RNA sequence: UGUCGGCUCAUCACAUCCUGGGGCUGAAGCCGGUCCCAAGGGUAUGGCUGUUCGCCAUUUAAAGUGGUACGCGAGCUGGG
RNA sequence: GGAGGUUGGCUUAGAAGCAGCCACCCUUUAAAGAAAGCGUAAUAGCUCACUAGUCGAGUCGGCCUGCGCGGAAGAUGUAAC
């Protein structure tokens, strides 16, 4: 997982969700494209 | 053995098995297991022309189990009834002569050799010649320790008297006297000396078609994906002028067995991304057969169909110039890879691109980052020179590796 | 599998490669078809091949038709192609002889009539560089 | 996209073989792939045929002309209208032969003075 | 309001050196790289130099970075 | 379903949608790019673009603006109402 001050989306299947309180992308393709805040 | 058998280690044997015409007998081992299905080798060995003598049949298939002991007297019944369709004619007068199995020095006995008897006996006291050794055998041993007069026509036995160790190859035939013996001898060493250059001239690909002949290779790639790609590329070209059919091909490094395999099969060693050990340098130099180094998958064709139709030779591409070994590595974590080294061969130099290998194997392929040997960034390392080197955008960079550097011959 | 062989090349098998994307069939029948291309033009013309192997063995010759990219090439004189096409234009075409390999091309082309033909090469020429005139 | 003007056009361009039609038919391609179909249309072409795919919800506004307008009431899912305004009958012995062959459609019902079946 | 270094005695922060729990890996395994959580306990001996530091020799699971009048002379020393 | 001229032309040993350059047309159609992505030594193969059916009332994104969320780690003890 990689964390960020600013993570946004990096292909077609990374999706955005907040997760108590907490900005996180996750991706159904790639374990790499992971991110946790921003 | 019976549980995950067939591996790319049994397909050389099968390969340096086929190389000489002989038969082949499988004993399937491991059958004391849960998980021991023959079947799977049964038929995962027939598509290796060894088909069993149930199906087709050149060959048969007896389970033993070494540890525990059964299965074995089938083993025995069957090796004796291939053997019986073969040959086997012996004389059991006539002069002894055979060849030698291993020898080894002794301060007492002096030298010792492991001569196995072919045909013929050899009753104590003959005038043996061994290659280029000579003697009396003064003294045998049979296989269990104990003094023999005689020796059978296939029973090995151990001797002494020779002048020197022979080698693991040799002939042993009894004489007359010790001066033929001489004669012989100086000639054969004068015979062997005068096919070593015969042969490292006339084995090069550059003159396979100069002088049918079905140009033969040996092939050991880096990963085995690239193994089968290139077999099978090479396995449609030569029609009438000349043919093409490989007789090894495995993964790793040229071992010194696969070198002696080409030699005897009169082959030409083809390295791709691998490079050769200490044993089979040395037997390279010694039989002086052709063995070249392939960085690309479709060099090794191209040079395989230009030398099929003979249209050209040279050597440029690539030309090796130093090679390091990496000695201990103190990589700093400001973003570095500093590796200690101490050259071994050649000099290395800046502007240069390198080429990292492991265990004969190579893992990148880039120019360097540093050279320096304290601070003093020679850009030139002499041989026997201690240095730190360091690769660009590279890490992982074990302590046993070898940093090879080459010009791109233009 | 969809290769092109040209009015009789089997007697090698370089191209053959009938195990690694083909099944194994005995190249000799294929090679016994080699005189069943006859040519028709010297033995350089290429032609459309197909084999059917996918239901059990027995190899089937297809020989659909010839390339509207060669006969375009050789029937208007030069043997080969602009490699900038509209840019360094080899030559004009007559427009019958588009009509002619039109009127030969009479499998497949899957339209109404010749006169939605001749539109359909001029695009394959219009690649070529040839310049397509009426 | 087709929009309000581009979608009416060929509810009209329907409506005139619908207009001129004798004996037609409705037909689906669910699962027929187009290298078949594309024989079998040009095979309809040489024959003087008309075949086509309009959505099932305008099918049942492009028959105005009492051409196969007792057809709206089975128009759901897959359907092809086989319009044969010359020869009624013709495009019925293709289809027997192509649903006994190619498993592919029902062929719904046939235009012969409203006559489904 | 006695200013370097050494000795004795410490206390806290976490931007974690080891031990502990994890995500990614250009992670086969054994070893690694990078980021996240975590301050409970641990965390060299010598040769040279007045030295802090540094370079060396040999160890260790590791020989952490900092604040405390660059902690500490009404606790010692006095080499600079 | 997602196709034909067609492995477009060239280069190339082989470049077939998918090394690179030049174009980037036409046809049966509901639509289907001389092709957006993954793979093949090259083929093969697997999706997207678009379309037919399906279910049946809303749906997509941008602009202006009020209040909030992360970015946010320190030393004696909460200790930045
Ligand atoms: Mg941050
Ligand atoms: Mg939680
Ligand atoms: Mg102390
Ligand atoms: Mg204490
Ligand atoms: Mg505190
Ligand atoms: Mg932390
Ligand atoms: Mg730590
Ligand atoms: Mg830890
Ligand atoms: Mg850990
Ligand atoms: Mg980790
Ligand atoms: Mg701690
Ligand atoms: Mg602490
Ligand atoms: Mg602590
Ligand atoms: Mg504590
Ligand atoms: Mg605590
Ligand atoms: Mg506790
Ligand atoms: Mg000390
Ligand atoms: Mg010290
Ligand atoms: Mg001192
Ligand atoms: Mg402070
Ligand atoms: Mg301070
Ligand atoms: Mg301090
Ligand atoms: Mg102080
Ligand atoms: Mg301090
Ligand atoms: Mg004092
Ligand atoms: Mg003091
Ligand atoms: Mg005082
Ligand atoms: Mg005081
Ligand atoms: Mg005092
Ligand atoms: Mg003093
Ligand atoms: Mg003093
Ligand atoms: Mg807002
Ligand atoms: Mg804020
Ligand atoms: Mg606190
Ligand atoms: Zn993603």
């Amino acid at each position: 997982m990689k964390v960020r001050a600013s993570v946004k989306k990096l292909c077609r299947n990374c999706k955005i969700i907040r997760r108590d309180g907490i900005v996180r992308v996750i991706c159904s393709a790639e374990p790499r494209h992971k991110q946790r805040q921003g | 053995a019976a549980d995950d058998g067939v591996m790319p280690q049994t397909q050389e044997a099968v390969q340096h098995a086929k190389a000489a015409g002989v038969p082949i007998v499988v004993a399937v081992n491991k059958i004391d297991k849960p998980e021991a299905n023959p079947d799977n080798i049964k038929n995962g060995l027939a598509a290796l022309d060894v088909i069993p003598e149930e199906w087709g049949g050149d060959a048969p298939f007896v389970p033993v189990s070494a540890k525990l002991g059964t299965g074995v007297d089938e083993l025995l019944e069957a090796v004796l009834l291939q053997a019986e369709v073969l040959e086997l004619k012996a004389t059991p007068s006539a002069p002894g002569r055979g060849v030698v199995v291993e020898s080894r020095l002794d301060k007492g006995r002096g030298p010792v050799a492991t001569v196995l008897v072919q045909d013929g006996t050899l009753r104590q006291g003959d005038m043996v010649l061994v290659g280029i050794n000579y003697g009396r055998v003064r003294a045998m041993l049979d296989e269990n320790g104990k003094p023999i007069k005689e020796a059978g026509p296939s029973i090995p036995v151990e001797i002494l008297g020779l002048d020197g160790t022979p080698d693991a190859g040799d002939e042993m035939t009894v004489v007359a006297d010790e001066k033929k013996a001489r004669e012989v001898a100086l000639f054969r060493q004068g015979k062997f000396r005068e096919v070593k250059l015969a042969r490292a001239h006339a084995g090069k690909l550059e003159n396979i078609f100069e002088n049918k002949k079905t140009l033969n290779i040996v092939l050991k790639a880096d990963v085995r994906g690239s193994l089968e790609a290139l077999q099978g590329s090479l396995s449609g070209l030569g029609n009438d002028e000349v043919q093409v059919r490989v007789v090894g091909g495995g993964v790793g490094g040229i071992t010194e067995s696969d070198a002696n395999l080409a030699l005897a099969s009169n082959a030409v060693l083809f390295g791709f991304n691998v490079r050769a050990d200490a044993g089979a340098r040395k037997i390279v130099e010694a039989e002086g057969l052709d063995m070249r180094y392939y960085n690309v998958i479709y060099d090794i064709i191209e040079d395989v169909k230009k030398a099929l139709t003979g249209m050209l030779g040279s050597d440029l591409r690539e030309n090796i110039l130093g090679i390091a070994e990496v000695r201990d590595v103190f990589r700093s974590p400001k973003f570095g890879a500093i590796a200690g080294c101490m050259v071994t061969e050649g000099m290395v130099h800046r502007n240069r691109p390198i080429r990292v290998l492991r265990d004969d194997v190579v893992i990148f392929e880039g120019e360097l980052e540093s050279l320096r040997r304290f601070k003093d960034d020679v850009a030139e390392v002499r041989a026997g020179m201690e240095c730190g080197i360091g690769v660009k955008s590279y890490n992982d960079v074990k302590v046993g590796d070898k940093i090879e550097v080459f010009e791109k011959v233009e | 599998i969809k290769l092109q062989v040209k009015a009789g090349q089997a007697n090698p098998s370089p191209p053959v490669g009938p195990a690694l994307g083909q099944h194994g069939v005995n190249i000799m029948e294929f090679c016994k078809a080699f005189n069943a291309k006859t040519q028709g033009q010297e033995p350089g013309l290429p032609t459309p091949v197909i084999i059917t192997v996918y239901s059990d063995r027995s190899f089937t010759f297809e020989t659909k038709s010839t390339p509207a990219a060669v006969l375009l090439k050789k029937a208007a004189g030069i043997t080969s192609g602009s490699a900038r096409p509209n840019s360094q234009k080899v030559g004009t075409v007559t427009r019958a002889q588009l009509e002619e390999i039109a009127k030969t091309k009479q499998a497949d082309l899957t339209a109404a009539d010749l006169d939605a033909a001749v539109r359909t090469i001029a695009g394959s020429a219009r690649s070529m560089g040839l310049n397509v005139e009426g | 996209a087709i929009k309000l003007e581009d979608k009416k056009a060929i509810v009209a361009e329907v409506n005139e073989a619908a207009k001129a039609a004798l004996s037609a038919v409705v037909a689906d391609a669910r699962g027929v792939t187009v290298g078949a179909m594309t024989g079998l249309r040009k095979e309809a072409r040489e024959a003087g045929v008309y075949v086509k795919v309009v959505r099932n919800t305008l099918l049942k506004r492009a028959v105005e002309g009492t051409q196969f307008d007792v057809l709206n009431d089975v128009f759901k899912g897959p359907t092809l209208i086989a319009f044969s305004n010359e020869h009624p009958g013709a495009a019925a012995r293709i289809f027997r032969e192509f649903a006994k062959g190619q498993d592919k459609f029902e062929i719904k019902a046939a235009a012969f003075e409203g006559q489904f079946l």
